[PDB]
């Protein structure tokens, strides 16, 4: 059977939002061993929510740039946070890792609408893709940020940004803005 | 409350620069009623979305 | 039942006649409503019947059918039997300034303008619709629009020439958040 | 059963009532609209196809010649008419349907000929126009085969001859009335109600005159008494030297004459549609004027509109500060 | 608290509707006009001056004076139309339009339509000079 890393199951994640269940494939037919894959997901419009969360993960965790051409050192990053994942909690940690992205993406955002010079944004809807894109965004970089200058490995900050999204305390950088976002809207309607 | 909308299909690219996208919204809630709304980032018709105020009604006329 | 009554001038019975299809389907078909034309008192009847689906049905179509015998076209009379934020508002050309005779005459001309021009362009700025009968101005549109409309119109027949009118209104409709 | 263009046109699905439902090739391959065509694919094929023996082809024009509906009728009408006649020979015995058609007697009256008689809202001293006489209002309405034929001239020929011609409704028809226009110069009468140039003569003078087939075979047409209808008021009036070039608008005297092309723009030529469901996003209540292209500066206008302009006399007197383009 | 009439037949009033150029009144009245039931300017429910004209605190008056109506038993109406009038402009606004229709939309029964403005046979001086008004 298909784990990943050789050990996780995929089958017994389960995806709690409708709106999410066709832009996160991890269930069942998009499992995979390893993150890595190397394959064109940005040939195309909308192809990118083809691949799989995990990969989405590792790619917007190499974005910085001097990691920027890293991918090896940063899957090893990943199979080390899921590890610290499943000795913490013991849940299978992709199921963690769906319900911090689940919990993480705002709902709604404010956008110029009008020309240069009104500064009045207006409150839109947010697409689902762009809510896992931006959920994924602020994971990484709330992980970035809480381990610039400390003891803490990234892979640890990366594993405690996770548990805090996923759980839903207000730990985490990336709920923080994502409050934020959605107050800043709610505030403009 | 939270309603839950679906796209029955995207009416165009509107806005300052264009980043809002103007779609047509359908309901689970297993009414008919269909409302225009504006929405940020790609979009494409069979969308299922979450829209915290179904009040909200876009910018008709 | 209740019912209404619409007369027609008769440079608008031939108008009425041809655009008649036009006019009875879909006041009977999306309102559900009896309509005839009496000749003999020449009035355009509209009744209320079972087949109505709501009140305020035979308003539409009593403001459907005035729209048309002004003078507008019937598909901006069926703007006004879809929308609900459509008025309209008519003035004598006299009523801003005294005219009389060739003056009174040019009026009509500089609202008209050239080819229509003038009249059109107005009608692109604020998003109405403007009838000029034979010493009367009739708008259709929203109750701001309409009130653009007749600053233009005000300043036209007040003696201002076409071009000071078309840079106003144009900057009156970028400070009114269009 | 046979099937006229009006019974596709109309989306008559008639196809259940009658079982000879026959048709020529070329009155369904001529159509141009997208719904019918879409629906003649979706529809279930028992209709057949084909070309009546042309000696019955010949036979049908020899007697249209004489009845007056020669030049009306087009190549496909006498295909249909040919194809009824050759399926009401086959099936029928052929000594039902009589040939050299009755002649027409004339009965004149006061009306003029615009009174509004037989128009469904109109009412003189109740007529209605309900919910439920919509679907009511076609025509005037009343075994094995029959005819779809809507327009005037075919039912006119074959109740001339005696087929017994249907309608939409599954009733078959008994009385026809309609109009005519009818030259007072030459005295042709035509069956095209759009028509303004006689065919015969060539001259802008046919005037309209009611007509009334029977079942029986008798045909009926009621003048008009009236001295308004034949009054040369402003028919004289001096015209302007002919101009060519691009922009020359001569005032239409023949009907072949050239005309230069002078065609509204795509925009200006487009009306609003509120019954769209994509209509309440539009910006606008209405659709913008057009006031920007070149035909907008030449004041091209529609041909249909501008016309109780052109039914004024030209020796009379207009507005002092009117200009008539 | 009103007619003691059967539920069949109505018991008019009559709606002078009156849309000015500055405001909207609704007057419903007896059929002799003489006492009053209700009178809802468009200024009661509108707290500025700019939209005391508008076409939304038409509306409002029209609700209110239907409410009204039903307190105290008026099912049906009959409507004179009015603007201003004398020199000035005769056509009614807007405003008068939307009260219209709202007051329709809301339950009652309307009779006939009767536009009593003062149009005078012939008329005083206007109000603007000869160089002209509004704008
Ligand atoms: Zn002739």
């Amino acid at each position: 059977d298909i784990k990943l890393f050789g050990k996780w199951s995929t089958d017994d994640v389960q995806i709690n939002d409708i709106s999410l269940q066709d832009y996160i494939a991890v269930k069942e037919k998009y499992a995979k061993y390893l993150p890595h894959s190397a394959g064109r997901y940005a040939a195309k419009r909308f192809r990118k929510a083809q691949c799989p969360i995990v990969e989405r993960l590792t790619n917007s965790m190499m974005m910085h740039g001097r990691n920027n051409g890293k991918k090896l050192m940063t899957v090893r990053i990943v199979k080390h946070a899921f590890e610290i994942i499943h000795l913490l909690t013991g849940e299978n940690p992709l199921q963690v890792l769906v319900n911090a992205i689940i919990n993480s993406g705002p709902r709604e955002d404010s956008t110029r609408i009008g020309r240069a010079g009104t500064v009045r944004r207006q409150a839109v809807d947010v697409s689902p893709l762009r809510r896992v894109n931006q959920a994924i965004w602020l994971l990484c970089t709330g992980a970035r940020e809480a381990a610039f200058r400390n003891i803490k490995t990234i892979a640890e900050c990366l594993a405690d940004e996770l548990i805090n999204a996923a759980k839903g305390s207000s730990n985490s950088y990336a709920i923080k803005k994502k409050d934020e976002l959605e107050r800043v809207a709610k505030s403009n309607r | 409350p939270i309603k839950l909308a679906r796209v029955t299909k995207v009416l165009g690219r509107t806005g300052s620069q264009g980043q809002c996208t103007q779609v047509r919204v359908e309901f689970m809630d297993d009414t008919s009623r269909s409302i225009i709304r504006n929405v940020k980032g790609p979009v494409r018709e069979g969308d299922v979305l979450t829209l915290l105020e179904s009040e909200r009604e876009a910018r008709r006329l | 039942e209740e019912t209404r009554k619409i007369p027609v001038p008769a440079n608008r019975y031939t108008p009425l006649k041809e655009n008649w299809m036009k006019i009875f389907t879909p006041i009977v078909e999306h309102l559900g409503l009896q309509i005839r034309f009496n000749l003999k008192s020449r009035n355009v009847e509209i009744r209320t019947c079972k087949e109505t689906k709501d009140v305020s049905a035979l308003t539409k179509a009593a403001d459907f059918v005035k729209a048309f015998i002004l003078g507008f076209q019937v598909e901006d009379a069926l703007a006004l039997i879809r929308l609900d934020d459509l008025f309209l508002e008519s003035f004598e050309i006299t009523d801003v300034k005294p005219l009389k005779g060739d003056h009174l005459s040019r009026a009509i001309g500089r609202i008209a303008g050239k080819g229509g021009k003038t009249k059109f362009t107005i009608e692109n700025v604020t998003r109405t619709r403007i009838v000029l009968a034979d010493v009367k101005v009739h708008i259709l549109g929203s109750f701001q629009n309409i009130k653009m409309a007749r600053t233009a119109i005000c300043n036209l027949i007040l003696g201002n020439p076409p071009s000071k009118v078309y840079g106003n209104i144009r900057a009156v409709a970028s400070r009114s958040a269009d | 059963v046979v099937a006229d263009a009006g019974a596709f046109l109309r989306h008559a699905a008639l196809q259940d009532i009658g079982k000879n439902i026959y048709t020529i090739r070329e009155v369904v391959t001529e159509i141009r609209d997208k719904a019918t065509r879409r629906r003649l694919a979706v529809l279930p094929y028992e209709l057949r196809f084909k070309e009546p023996l042309p000696e019955y082809v010949r036979l049908v024009t020899e007697f249209s010649k004489k009845t007056g509906d020669y030049p009306s009728l087009s190549a496909t009408d006498i295909q249909v008419l040919a194809l009824t006649y050759q399926l009401e020979a086959e099936f029928v015995g052929v000594s039902h349907l009589k040939q050299e058609p009755q002649k027409v007697k004339v009965s004149s009256s006061i009306q003029h000929p615009e009174t509004p008689l037989h128009i469904s809202g109109f009412h003189l001293p109740g007529g209605w126009i309900t919910p439920s006489n919509i679907k009511q209002i076609q025509q005037e309405l009343e075994v094995r085969v029959g005819c779809l034929t809507t327009d005037f001239a075919m039912q006119n020929v074959l109740l001339q001859m005696g087929l017994h011609v249907l309608a939409v409704n599954g009733m078959l028809i008994r009385e026809a009335r309609s109009y005519i226009l009818r030259c007072h110069g030459c005295f042709k009468t035509t069956s095209d109600m759009s028509r303004v140039f006689c065919s015969h003569c060539g001259n802008k003078t046919l005037k309209k005159v009611s007509v009334t087939v029977s079942d029986d075979g008798t045909l009926h047409m009621h003048f008009s008494r009236n001295p308004k209808v034949l009054n040369p008021r402003g028919l004289r009036y001096s015209l302007p030297t002919p101009k060519g070039g691009k922009y020359a608008i001569n005032p239409h005297l023949t009907e072949d004459q050239r005309f230069p092309q002078l065609r509204l723009s795509q925009k200006a030529r487009q009306k609003t549609n509120v019954f769209a469901p994509d209509y309440i996003a539009g910006v606008s209540p209405f659709v913008e004027n057009d006031i920007s292209s070149r035909s907008a500066t030449l004041q091209v206008r529609d041909s249909t509109l501008g016309a109780g302009r052109r039914r004024l006399n030209p020796n009379a007197s207009r507005k002092k500060f009117v200009k008539k383009r | 608290l009103g007619p003691q009439v059967a539920e069949g037949e109505n018991v008019f009033g009559v709606c002078h509707i009156f849309a000015s150029f500055n405001d909207t009144f609704v007057h419903v009245t007896d059929l002799s006009g003489k006492e009053t039931i209700c009178r809802v300017t468009g200024g009661m429910k509108v707290k500025a001056d700019r939209d005391e004209s508008s076409p939304y605190a038409a509306m409002l008056a029209a609700q209110d004076v239907a409410q009204r109506c039903k307190e105290l038993g008026i099912t049906a109406l009959h409507i004179k139309l009015r603007a201003t009038g004398g020199n000035r402009t005769k056509t009614p606004g807007p405003g008068a339009q939307s009260a219209l229709r709202a007051l329709a939309r809301s339950g009652m029964k309307i009779g006939r339509i009767e536009d009593v403005t003062p149009i005078p046979s012939d008329s005083t001086r206007r109000k603007g000079g000869r160089r002209g008004r509004r704008l």
